[PDB]
């Protein structure tokens, strides 16, 4: 009988593998590992990881002019 | 613009809205619009007048992009300069765009078109004896020519190799140099006899360009744009037997040389007496008085390593005054040193011949100082329709890459995430899962790969030959008959050799696995290898173009940049989530995670002449 306040976040191996980084290199991002597929993380950094996490992938998306 | 109220949306159109000016009363019957300050021209192809003003408005403005109903073309300096010099006037211009303008012209826009359209016509270059004479009809234009920094009926002479330099500075000073060549009148340079047998035949486009470039009567110098696969060599043909003058062929490949002399001798009557191919083989040249030479750029821009037979044959090039040069693939004439070709070689007219006039650095614009301005372009979207070229349902797949790769992808550096995305198992499976339909389907597939060693691990993997810049002339010529007329083969695995210049008839399938970065240009040369599939006119007929990229991957910035062009033209890629059916395959590449966890390690771990007995 335990609760922990957090924001889950449900993704795919590779949307987990970029965030382990993020969270290898910060590591309060990530409260915790659930599975291949869930990641338990901070409330306050789920709006600046959204952020942070959309302007990584812009690198990836050609965006002319 | 006086006295015209605003709207509550004009701030959203930043200097661009164009509400200021009042439509005619006859705007249902003209089909034109036009931009006051971009220079944009939107073509109405569903109204009257049309077809009346699809030719004008190439001919003055270039094309940015021509979809199915309204065509957005654009008006340069280049573009006027190119027109100002067939036979056209800001009058006539102004005159005809009047009579086909919803709006009036814009004060502007005639300032604009008075400045550029009134500097031509006073400067032709002439050569007599290898010698480049600067002749001038007109002598007050040295009171300011000569009295400029850069230069220096009255002719006078000019080094070879400085034409670059002069035609570049006649650009940046107001009158540019035409280069007209009148062969009717040219008697001093031997003639050929060769002419076009009753088996050719010209297409109406081919014979629009022929027009446009002929109309006047006198040959001039530039260069034709057509779509791979249109004809290209059909209309080198006719311009050299029309010409009838000694003239010299820049191929940029061996295959494309003698697949070029194969087809000059089919569609001409060229005697083979007359005819010489000069590259790495046989360097032998034509003894008679008037013939061609086919060679590539790589013969003749090289200065410094020459061999004995090669010397001598650089020397008759030399010495001999020649009277036409055919650059195919011009695009490539700008580089560092094949623009010195064009100085040094001596030669009274240039045609270029290319599909694509775009390259990636800014030196594309040097080339109306260097060969002349563009002459003709052809639509893709266009021929389709009409059933000159064949119909391509362009598809890009979207393959996700798997955990264990990934995870390594995000370590990995720059040059090694290379490798690891573009060797992604799905891949695999995808190519041979749609390999094994389309062979049930009896489709001639190609797979281009740019990345050699990806090229042979799919070759060893699928069983299938693979070809690429090691492979030999020969070898590869048997790969390719076999391919062709072999019932048991069916697809095989290209590399960037045959990217270009190369006709396959019956090559109908492409599928692109590996490819040189973000190339617009290699992606269209690409593409052109299956528009001239032998079977492109039956029924519901539809060629197939094949795109693997990864997701969440720069692969995808890349391809997104590389189709830029084909975009603009018209055609349209359809994204490709899954592919039915992929589970039934009874075997699948890489299906294990085992062999899977092997790839990953694999992948990754590839980065005294009686003591002469003595010895
Ligand atoms: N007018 C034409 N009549 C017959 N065949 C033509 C015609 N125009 C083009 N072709 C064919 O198109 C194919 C490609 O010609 P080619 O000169 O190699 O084109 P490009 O150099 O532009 O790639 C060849 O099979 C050629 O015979
Ligand atoms: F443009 Be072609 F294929 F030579
Ligand atoms: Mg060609």
């Amino acid at each position: 009988a335990r609760a922990r306040k957090g924001a889950l976040v449900q993704c795919d191996p590779s949307i987990k593998a970029l965030i382990l980084q993020i969270d290898a290199k910060m590591s309060d991002i990530v409260l915790e590992e659930l599975d291949d597929t869930h990641l338990l993380v901070n409330p306050s950094k789920v709006e600046f990881v959204k952020h942070e996490l959309n302007r990584l992938l812009s690198k990836n998306i050609y965006n002319p002019m | 613009p006086a006295d015209f109220v605003p709207d509550s949306v004009s701030g959203m159109f930043r200097s661009h809205d164009f509400s200021y000016l009042r439509l005619r009363p006859d705007h249902a019957s003209r089909p034109l619009w036009i931009s006051p300050s971009d220079g944009r021209i939107i073509l109405e192809s569903f109204s009257p007048l049309a077809e009346q003003a699809q030719d004008f408005l190439v001919t003055i403005a270039e094309p940015i992009s021509r979809p199915s109903h309204i065509h957005e073309y654009k008006i340069t300096a280049y573009s006027l300069y190119a027109a100002v010099s067939v036979g056209l006037e800001t009058d006539d211009i102004i005159s005809v765009l009047d009579r086909l303008s919803k709006v009036p012209v814009a004060e502007s826009i005639i300032n604009f078109i008075k400045g550029a359209t009134i500097s031509y016509g006073k400067v032709k270059l002439v050569i007599k004896h290898n010698r480049y004479f600067v002749e001038t009809t007109q002598a007050d234009i040295l009171q300011m020519l000569l009295n400029d920094s850069v230069i220096g009926v009255h002719s006078f002479e000019i080094a070879n190799e400085s034409v670059e330099v002069v035609k570049k500075r006649c650009q940046e000073i107001d009158y540019p140099v035409l280069e007209e060549y009148d062969f009717r009148n040219d008697h001093r340079n031997p003639d050929l006899d060769i002419d076009l047998k009753p088996s050719t035949q010209i297409r109406p486009y081919q014979e629009k360009s022929l027009s446009k470039m002929f109309g006047n009567g006198r040959a001039r110098s530039g260069i034709i744009v057509l779509p791979c696969g249109a004809g290209k060599t059909l209309v080198g043909i006719t311009a050299a037997c029309t010409i009838k003058k000694s003239v010299i062929v820049l191929c940029t490949s061996s295959v494309s040389v003698m697949q070029w002399r194969q087809q000059f001798l089919q569609w001409c009557t060229l005697q083979p007496e007359n005819c010489a191919v000069f590259t790495s083989d046989n360097k032998e040249m034509f003894q008679t008085e008037s013939g061609l030479v086919v060679s590539t750029y790589s013969m003749v821009a090289n200065t410094r390593n020459r061999s004995h037979d090669s010397q001598k044959v650089m020397d008759f090039l030399t010495g001999r005054e020649w009277g036409f040069i055919i650059l195919d693939e011009v695009h490539v004439v700008p580089a560092a040193m094949f623009r010195r070709v064009v100085s040094t070689i001596a030669a009274h007219a240039k045609l270029g011949l290319t599909a694509t006039l775009v390259r990636e650095d800014d030196k594309i614009g040097d080339l109306n100082f260097l060969i002349g301005p563009k002459l003709y372009e052809a639509n893709w979207m266009e021929l389709s329709q009409k059933g000159h070229i064949a119909n391509v349902q362009c598809a890009e797949v979207w393959c996700p890459m798997t955990a264990e790769f990934y995870q390594e992808y995000l370590r990995e550096t720059a040059r090694k995430r290379m490798l690891l995305y573009i060797m992604n198992p799905t891949k695999f499976q995808a190519c041979q899962f749609l390999i094994q339909y389309h062979e049930r389907r009896g489709d001639k597939i190609i797979v281009f790969s740019d990345n050699v060693y990806a090229l042979q691990e799919y070759a060893l993997k699928m069983g299938k030959p693979f070809i690429y810049g090691s492979t030999p002339q020969q070898e590869r010529m048997n790969i390719l008959q076999n391919f062709q007329y072999n019932d048991q083969i069916n697809t095989i695995f290209l590399s960037k050799v045959g990217d270009t210049s190369i006709d396959l008839p019956e090559a109908t399938c492409l599928i692109q696995i590996s490819s040189h970065y973000g190339s617009r240009r290699q992606e269209a040369q690409r593409l052109g290898r299956i528009l001239r599939a032998k079977r492109r006119n039956d029924e519901g007929f539809n060629a197939f173009f094949y795109s693997l990229v990864s997701k969440d991957t720069q692969e995808m910035y890349y391809s997104t940049k590389r189709q830029a062009f084909l975009v603009d033209q018209g055609y349209a890629f359809k994204v490709i989530t899954h592919l039915h059916g992929m589970e039934n395959i009874p075997n699948l590449a890489y299906a294990s995670p085992r062999e899977r966890r092997e790839l990953l390690q694999e992948v990754l771990l590839k980065n005294h002449p009686l003591i002469r007995k003595m010895y």
